[PDB]
DNA sequence: GGGGGGGGGGGGGGGGGGGGGTTTGGGGGGGGGG
DNA sequence: CCCCCCCCCCACCCCCCCCCCCCCCCCCCCCCC
């Protein structure tokens, strides 16, 4: 089959020239050897392998040798027009110009220097009248261009659909969200075989989806020799790549209205492996390419990624203004009107108790009553301020939902067990919005939180439970669109009398109708739509990363019982008995005694002691009786 | 002048490499483990100075069976092995090749040596393997990456799912159409080396040669699907599995369900394109390719059988961290004692239902003694469908109930459960299997589950003015399906508000008890205690169930009175039922049936 | 089997069966030339009632109530239909390879 | 009497030709509302 | 408690392969030294 031939503007010899004296000669000079020599050092002593060229680099040496009077030819122009053709180029530049290691390596201990090594010997033993390889399979590092910054076309960052034919082969820059990522598999560089008839072994090198083995040995020995040896596959001598695809998709924002998203292959290779993950939004900067399928499939090989998106001194500066537990109380969506009791106690469920052995430490507190008054706001901030929160609602989170299941991935054939929400939050917290209205299988799964701190799978053959530590919060809006607010809850909510007993604290709060109280939340609102700042005075709200150091600061202030607080617990507990002597489900109860054990355990860890505080044990009743004389109305 | 024995790629003298680890499979003594690791000053002759690996091969040769089990650390301790542990880890195949014939030659040397009576014969015809473990980290299954591809690596994991066991051709049996002359091949690197003539040079016919399948020689290999586990995943996203091959009797070493470790090689392989081709695709299969797996005596039983106090003893073990409630904890004891089984239908359980209110630990002695069971479930009732509770809808699976054949059956929020599911679990407590009949399934699911119910008053509070049946509003003959029914109570007092909350808060004070010890007493009484019935029971029996019978009462308290006896006729290793058995049996009875 | 060679009437008989339907690769008749073009004589090649029928792990036996594990059995001759579907059956036989014909 | 050369058979290689490679309805099980 | 709903499950080029032909090698037989 013969071919036709054309003239073209380029010189691969003279680019070659060009890559090898930049490569030797530049450093980023606009900062005061070589940058490129130097990382080659630090890729001799086996330190790195992830070679990062700058297409500014280039630019700045472009620009050095041009203001010294000599044209460079335009080097990003070639590599942001045909750039996978100058990953070869650049490659055997390195190949010819890097220099040797500095810190010892145990050298012998790579299998490709033994049989290289013997290769060598055994060319000798010939070459005394009685390519060694293919540079891909000594070459360990992975060679990446990185895009020009803004100062071209490799800098903008393209919608998927506007990645159109005429860009294959350019060093492109997409920008989307990530729908899909692979498992990491191992990819052929150079198949090594061996011969078994005479020991030489061969290489083949694998640039295609697919390839076919050899058979016959190829070698001058065997071939010389007429011996028709075969050739067995060795994993052990093959260079392997790492090897992912990820699917990209454009943003949910850029899709023309009545369009379909339309999505792309990236392929990533080498040490930038799982650099990405699903719902991921991100730049990636890669070459557009075409693969066999005239119409060609089509893929970008990744080269550079941006993605969107001490301590224990630092605390300290919180410490020291005292009053702590009283304004990060304060700090709790300061937007919210009043209601500080409730925040109080919702500050203590993500500092927790303790667990021991087994003693049961998660802090767990319901909302109840009428819809509204912010609630949903509340637990979505709480989700916000807490470490290891997630929030759900009682029907939400539809998808993989807040309680587990064995699944297929149904958009192709595996099979996997896969967590709820239960389980995110395990470690942690998580909040149910609409409570009232969860299933028999989410009360439950919330059952089995309480009751062993797990979530329970039985289905196809697979009996386990998954590990569910977490606090609870939770909003029991009624029925009817409103609350009876002189009746017992009861008669105003779903949820049955026994889940809501697990809960260390229930708040029934009624959105009354009170001119007075009216006011006062109204001029709460009105003042923050007025003032776009300060919800209150004095109330100093704390940012949340910052309150997040004194979050997991407190957290680990684990402490220890007191005789006094183990008297004083005893007595509170029948005090509130003498209040349980009956005219609602409040009533005094071990689990009761224990909430308040683990709530001031938690006022312990707030207040950074061992000895736990019957102050905290007083405090922690306060917030009981509270919740009781909430519940009562 | 001579050739030598090189593991490939790697300059390793494959003698020397042996003779490293003869070295350490005689004369190393556990001793020098306890040197190079922590716990040194635990040192102790009587069990260290033994010729460790020695003791292994004896006692390995006594049993006559193949595996020797190696922890990969013990290499490092001896001088002449510490880079055979590296030789390992970095060449497997060819170094457990090596060790599995030195394990064979150990045999031999050990029978010649002491020139034996055994059989060399055996010890010639056994395949011996080692199975190294404990290799090293056990890093995850998400970073496994192209440097591991040959090397020796441990994972932790879940088991998703197995296939059948698939046979492996080892030797192909090839024999000539011309001269029925036979000859045998073993399988090279998965590849049969077919004789091309006929091997008799009489015959010496070509392409004569024809495999004979089932007079072939086959291993045994089986595929399991090994997940990551949810626990150590970075949330947001799915746990990955990978493939494991696992073969001869490391087939079928777990289950779906099981977590485990697996060591082994780490391995990859090409696959096709088209089975009609030999076209490739670039990119293996990854596979681990194991050598070990593992899971996530009487004297001492003998020593507390002769208690005193052991009623009370093993009663307080169930649940020390719940209020002492102990005529619940030793009907609960009773439960899992059981009583015994005769074939001509009847059985040894004893089922048990905790009523009293909403308000109390019922449910955490349910969770207490769900883990102290050997096989039980959990559940709840509130909403429970007769068959999901029970067997479900192509094939049909097991549910709850019966998942815990054979075990205790806890189900909380019982007196909220709809009579259809009662009527389901009538057949339970009547004949412990479920008689189905629905499109194309037929079948008696034998399920043998000692239910443990708990349960409540209608509404918020029991009505001390008011019997237990017209609190719990279940029907009586329901409960009498049960053996014990029980009241624990919220009710005010503050002696015993006092006890219970100093028993509650004395657990943050301190630093047979252990449920180790107490599931091991009750798995090694029903292994060992099964008591026949004297008259001194029998008289009792019949006097007590007629006393009650007109107090007003059926025969099945009459049985539940025989199984309770039989149960407490395994405390003190008893082993033989008589009239104190029965006493108690009837006097707890006697707590319960006064409803 | 037997079976007659298409261009002389020659018949070959008595051939033994591998799991694949098998044929001659070479014609008797030192006069003909054929090597595998047959035609079966129904009449005079042998059959046997075959049947093949599936079983699976007892009820009682499964470790713990889980999926049954199952096995493919092969009936001939006089054994044929003796058995039934939902029948708990005790089978004596050779434990075989089959491959992938 | 042994070794070379001539002639015929048998085997192996190389080339050429050929064939293969998702919607709709129905029953039964399971769960929810009047 | 009974009935209805709704959910599930199922029915043109390139490679391998085979056939045909031609040459080369190896053995046997006969002649020459
Ligand atoms: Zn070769
Ligand atoms: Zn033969
Ligand atoms: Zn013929």
């Amino acid at each position: 089959a013969a071919l036709p031939s054309i003239q073209l503007p380029v010189d691969y010899n003279n680019l070659f020239n060009e890559i090898t004296d930049f490569l030797v000669t530049f450093k980023q000079d606009t900062l005061s050897g070589p940058k490129y020599m130097a990382m080659l050092q630090k890729v001799a002593n086996r330190e790195l392998n992830s070679v990062i060229i700058d297409l500014d680099d280039i630019l700045q040496y472009q620009n050095e040798k041009f203001l010294q009077g000599t044209q460079a030819d335009d080097l990003v122009s070639a590599i942001q027009q045909n750039a996978n053709h100058f990953t070869e180029l650049f490659c055997r530049a390195i190949d010819n110009n890097m220099p040797l290691p500095t810190k010892e390596i145990d050298y012998k201990d790579d299998v490709l220097d033994v049989i290289l090594n013997q290769r060598r010997l055994r060319n000798e033993r010939m070459l005394s009248d009685r390519e060694l390889f293919p540079p891909n399979l000594t070459r360990r590092y992975f060679l990446y261009f990185k895009p020009l910054s803004q100062n071209a076309i490799s800098s903008k960052p393209l919608s998927v659909r506007q990645i159109k034919g005429d860009f294959l082969g350019q060093l492109i820059t997409v920008r989307g969200i990530i729908t899909r990522v692979s498992d990491v598999k191992p990819a052929v560089e150079v198949i090594a075989y061996t011969c078994d008839q005479c020991g030489y072994e061969v290489f083949q090198e694998v640039n295609s989806r697919t390839f076919t083995p050899l058979s016959e040995c190829t070698s001058e020995e065997c071939s010389q020799n007429q011996t028709k040896g075969q050739l067995f596959m060795s994993t052990r001598a093959s260079k392997f790549s790492a090897f992912q695809e990820c699917k990209i998709q454009e943003l949910s924002q850029q899709v023309p209205v009545g369009h379909i998203p339309r999505s792309l292959n990236i392929h990533v290779n080498g040490t930038l492996v799982r650099s990405l993950s699903p719902g991921d939004i991100v730049d990636v900067t890669g070459i557009f390419l075409p693969a066999p399928y005239l119409l060609t499939e089509t893929y970008l090989e990744a080269q550079f990624v941006r993605q969107h998106k001490d301590v224990e001194e630092r605390v300290m500066e919180l410490i020291t203004s005292g009053d702590v537990y009283n304004r990060l109380a304060k700090s709790i969506a300061p937007e919210i009107y009043g209601n500080l009791d409730v925040k109080k106690a919702l500050l203590l469920l993500l500092v927790g108790g303790v667990d021991k052995r087994k003693i049961r430490g998660d802090i767990n507190v319901c909302l109840m009553g009428d819809p509204g008054v912010a609630k949903s706001q509340l637990l979505k901030a709480i989700c916000k301020i807490s470490p290891r929160g997630v929030y759900t609602t009682g029907k939400g989170s539809s998808g993989v939902g807040l309680t587990a299941a064995v699944m297929k991935d149904p958009v192709t054939d595996e099979m996997i067990l896969e967590g709820g929400a239960l389980v995110l939050a395990d470690n942690g917290i998580c909040c149910i919005d609409e409570f009232d209205k969860m299933d028999e299988s989410d009360r439950t799964a919330i059952h089995e939180v309480m009751e062993q701190q797990t979530i329970s799978i039985s289905k196809a053959g697979i009996n386990t439970t998954l590990n569910a530590r977490t606090s609870i919060l939770a909003a029991a809006n009624p029925l009817y669109g409103r609350y009876n607010p002189r009746l017992s809850p009861l008669d105003n909510i779903n949820l049955p009398a026994a889940l809501l007993s697990r809960f260390d604290i229930l708040f029934l709060m009624l959105d009354i109708p009170s001119r007075d109280d009216d006011e006062k939340l109204a001029e709460h609102v009105t003042y923050v739509h007025m003032h776009n700042k300060q919800p209150d005075l004095d109330f100093t709200p704390v940012e949340p990363s910052k309150m997040r150091e004194y979050i997991a600061y407190a957290k680990t202030k684990r402490p220890v019982m007191s005789e006094a607080v183990n008297d004083y617990v005893v007595q509170a507990y029948i005090r509130l008995r003498q209040d349980s002597k009956r005219f609602s489900f409040g009533q005094a109860t071990p689990r009761t005694l224990l909430g308040i054990i683990r709530l001031s355990q938690a006022l312990a860890k707030l207040r950074l002691a061992d000895m736990v505080d019957i102050d905290d044990v007083e405090e922690a009743l306060r917030l009981v009786r509270v919740s009781k004389e909430s519940l009562y109305q | 002048s001579e050739p030598l024995r090189i593991i490939w790629g790697t300059n390793v003298s494959i003698q020397e490499c042996t003779t490293n680890f003869r070295n350490f499979l005689m004369s190393f003594k556990y001793k020098f483990r306890k040197i190079l690791d922590e716990r040194e000053e635990f040192i102790n002759n009587t069990t260290d100075e033994e010729l460790y690996y020695i003791k292994q091969l004896n006692e390995m040769r006594e049993l006559g069976t193949s595996n020797l089990n190696l922890d990969a650390r013990n290499l490092l301790a001896y001088k002449q092995t510490e880079d055979l542990y590296h030789q390992l880890l970095n060449y497997p195949q060819e170094v457990i090749s090596i060790m599995d014939q030195t394990i064979k030659d150990c045999m031999v040397s050990l029978i010649v040596d002491n020139n034996l009576d055994y059989d060399l014969d055996e010890i010639e015809t056994k395949f011996y393997k080692v199975r190294p473990y404990n290799v090293g980290s056990c890093k995850g299954m998400r970073e496994l990456n192209p440097n591991d591809i040959d090397k020796l690596i441990n994972l932790k994991g879940l088991v998703l799912r197995s296939t059948p066991v698939i046979p492996d051709m080892k030797v192909a049996f090839f024999k000539c159409n011309v001269c029925d002359h036979t000859m045998a091949v073993e399988i090279d690197r998965g590849v049969i080396q077919e004789p091309a003539r006929c091997e008799r040079i009489d015959c010496n016919e070509p392409n004569s040669m024809s495999l004979i399948h089932n007079r072939c020689s086959f291993a045994d290999k089986q595929v399991i699907k090994l997940q990551e586990t949810p626990d150590f995943v970075p949330d947001g996203q799915t746990p990955h599995s990978i493939s494991l091959c696992v073969y001869d009797e490391l087939v079928d070493s777990c289950r779906a369900g099981d977590r485990i470790e697996v060591t082994g090689t780490f391995r990859s392989i090409p696959i096709r394109a088209n089975s009609r081709q030999r076209v490739l695709k670039s990119l293996y299969k990854t596979y681990v390719d194991v050598v070990h797996v593992k899971k996530v005596d009487l004297a001492k039983i003998r020593e507390v059988a002769a208690r005193e106090d052991l009623y009370s003893l093993l009663a307080r073990s169930i649940a020390p961290s719940i209020y002492e409630l102990e005529d619940v904890k030793k009907g609960i004891l009773l439960q899992l004692f059981g009583g015994t089984n005769k074939t001509f239908r009847y059985r040894g359980d004893i089922n048990i239902l905790l009523c009293g209110d909403p308000s109390t630990s019922k449910s955490q002695i349910l969770q207490y003694v769900h883990k102290i069971t050997p096989r039980g479930v959990y559940t709840s009732g509130k909403g429970s469908s007769a068959v999901g509770l029970t067997a479900y809808i192509l094939v049909l699976e097991s549910g709850a109930l019966v998942l815990s054949d054979g075990g205790v059956c806890c189900i909380d929020e019982f007196d909220k459960m709809s009579d259809s599911t009662r009527s389901v679990l009538h057949e339970v407590m009547e004949q412990q299997t479920i008689s189905i009949a629905k499109a194309g399934i037929i079948t008696t699911l034998n399920a043998r589950s000692s239910i443990l119910a708990s349960a409540n008053p209608i509404g918020s509070r029991y009505n001390p003015n008011l019997p237990v049946t017209e609190n719990i509003d279940l029907p009586p003959p329901l409960l009498s399906r049960f053996d014990l029914v029980y009241l624990v109570l919220d009710k005010v007092d503050e002696k015993n508000d006092r006890e219970l909350a100093k028993h509650l808060t004395n657990l943050y004070l301190e630093d047979v008890l252990p449920v180790e010890f107490l599931t091991m007493y009750i798995s090694y009484a029903k292994e060992h205690i099964h008591p026949i019935i004297t008259e001194a029971a029998k008289t009792e029996l019949v006097r007590a169930y007629v006393g009650m019978r007109k107090m007003t009462a059926t025969t099945r308290q009459l049985e539940s009175m025989i199984r309770l006896a039989e149960a407490h006729a395994k405390m003190k290793l008893k082993n033989v039922v008589e009239l104190e058995d029965v006493q108690e049996a009837v006097r707890l009875i006697r707590s319960a049936i006064k409803d | 089997a037997s079976f007659t060679c298409d261009m002389c009437r020659a018949i070959v008989d008595n051939v033994e069966q591998s799991f694949k339907y098998t044929e001659p690769t070479f014609c008797p008749n030192p006069s003909c030339e054929n090597r595998a073009f047959w035609t079966l004589n129904v009449t005079r090649s042998r059959f046997l009632d075959w049947q093949k029928v599936r079983i699976q792990e007892n009820a009682n036996e499964i470790p713990t109530g889980s999926m049954p594990r199952t096995l493919d059995v092969i009936l001939r001759g006089d054994s044929v239909e003796r058995a039934k579907p939902g029948d708990r059956c005790k089978f004596t036989g050779v434990e075989i390879v089959v491959p992938d014909v």
